[PDB]
């Protein structure tokens, strides 16, 4: 509050102006960051009520509806692992809309596929999506439906490893 | 306002229903990248004493 | 990376100070809603697209290519043959046309 001080600053010209532009910038850098990572669906998708994916389990990485924040087991221990004229600027997108966006792009990936990314979301089921990928990396579709269930079954134990992975490493 | 992420769909997914294309839209998109900037160059003799 | 969609080609304009790039792309339309299944059973075999689906209109059971609807009828040129019935889940019951059928016949 010296006005003795701000009158020798202004000797100094626009140097303020050039950190206050420069923090600007860095600030819509930071929602423009977000933007790009985030926001790349324009339609909010949901799962089904009934999670019927042929013995594939995603309830770690679904939103869980009986928490508040609407966030998966997954997201909200990762949340849980993170701890004079300064201002912060709140971010432009939410722990709750980046939650939302997360949960949309689940729900795209599980009920439709890669078909969402390149235009209209088209249902199928997901043991038929999975025979789409395996055939994608050069195996044959009987192999997947053979073999089904233990693949669902390693699916699980692998995600519920990484949960535990998360939980159990600093 | 508090703003709306995207318009609400529900994908009508179930056990044994897919959903096949019967037609298709070409469509040409615009990308708009920098390449290079002016190429300015200052005389530090000239600018500071002249 | 090259355009929203199934990329096809693209052309490059050139710009002040820049590039700008028509992506050309191919987006699906006019999806329509089918009954499908992961193989079909016939003589005790399944059987299973080689480069397709297995796609139902409600009666009639045909084979499409994934991207296009394009239905066919199901034969042993566009199908292959791994194991029975009893291990796929949601085979359903469907004859499998032979094109071979009808020349030893006459
Ligand atoms: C998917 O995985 C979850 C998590 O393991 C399963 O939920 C468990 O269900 C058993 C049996 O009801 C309970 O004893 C556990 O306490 C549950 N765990 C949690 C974290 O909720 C769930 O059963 C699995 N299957 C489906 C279809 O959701
Ligand atoms: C495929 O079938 C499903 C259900 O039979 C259709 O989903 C319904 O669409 C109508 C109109 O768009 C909605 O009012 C309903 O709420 C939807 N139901 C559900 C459960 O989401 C779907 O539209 C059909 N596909 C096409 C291309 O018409
Ligand atoms: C696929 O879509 C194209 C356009 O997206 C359809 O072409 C239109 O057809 C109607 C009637 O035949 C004409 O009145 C329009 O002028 C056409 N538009 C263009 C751009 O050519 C075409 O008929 C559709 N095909 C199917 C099978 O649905
Ligand atoms: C599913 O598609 C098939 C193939 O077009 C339909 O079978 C034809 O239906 C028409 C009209 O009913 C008949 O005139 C043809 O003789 C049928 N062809 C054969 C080989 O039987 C079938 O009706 C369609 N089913 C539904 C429910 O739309
Ligand atoms: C699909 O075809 C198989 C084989 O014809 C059917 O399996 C038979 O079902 C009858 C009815 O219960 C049994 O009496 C036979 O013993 C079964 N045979 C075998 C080899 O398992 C099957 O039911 C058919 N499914 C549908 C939906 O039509
Ligand atoms: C698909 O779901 C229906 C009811 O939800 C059930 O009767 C049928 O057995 C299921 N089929 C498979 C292959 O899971």
């Amino acid at each position: 509050d010296s006005t003795e001080c701000s009158n020798l600053l202004l000797q100094y010209g626009s140097f303020c102006t050039q950190l206050n532009r420069a923090l600007t910038g860095i600030a819509v850098e930071q929602d423009k960051n977000t933007q790009e990572v985030f926001a790349q669906v324009k339609q909010i998708y949901k799962t089904p009520p009934i999670k019927d994916f042929g013995g594939f389990n995603f309830s770690q990485i679904l939103p869980d509806p009986s928490k508040p924040s609407k966030r998966s087991p997954i997201e909200d221990l990762l949340f849980n692992k993170v701890t004079n004229g300064l201002t912060v600027l709140p971010p432009l997108l939410t722990d709750e809309m980046i939650a939302q966006y997360t949960s949309a792009l689940l729900a795209g990936t599980i009920t439709s596929g890669w078909t969402f990314g390149a235009g209209p979301a088209l249902q199928i089921p997901f043991p038929m999506q999975m025979a789409y990928r395996f055939n994608g990396i050069g195996v044959t579709q009987n192999v997947l439906y053979e073999n089904q269930k233990l693949i669902a079954n390693q699916f699980n134990s692998a995600i519920g490893k990484i949960q535990d992975s998360l939980s159990s490493t600093p | 306002y508090t703003m709306s992420l995207g318009a609400e769909n529900s994908v009508a997914y179930s056990n044994n229903s897919i959903a096949i294309p019967t037609n298709f839209t070409i469509s040409v998109t615009t990308e708009i990248l920098p390449v290079s900037m002016t190429k300015t160059s200052v005389d530090c003799t000239m600018y500071i004493c002249g | 990376f090259c355009g929203k969609g199934y990329h096809l080609m693209s052309f490059p304009q050139s710009a002040p100070h820049g590039v700008v790039f028509l992506h050309v792309t191919y987006v699906p339309a006019h999806e329509k809603n089918f009954t499908t299944a992961p193989a079909i059973c016939h003589d005790g075999k399944a059987h299973f697209p080689r480069e397709g689906v297995f796609v139902s209109n409600g009666t009639h059971w045909f084979v499409t290519q994934r991207n296009f609807y394009e239905p066919q009828i199901i034969t042993t040129d566009n199908t292959f043959v791994s194991g029975n019935c009893d291990v796929v889940i949601g085979i359903v019951n469907n004859t499998v046309y032979d094109p071979l059928q009808p020349e030893l016949d006459s």
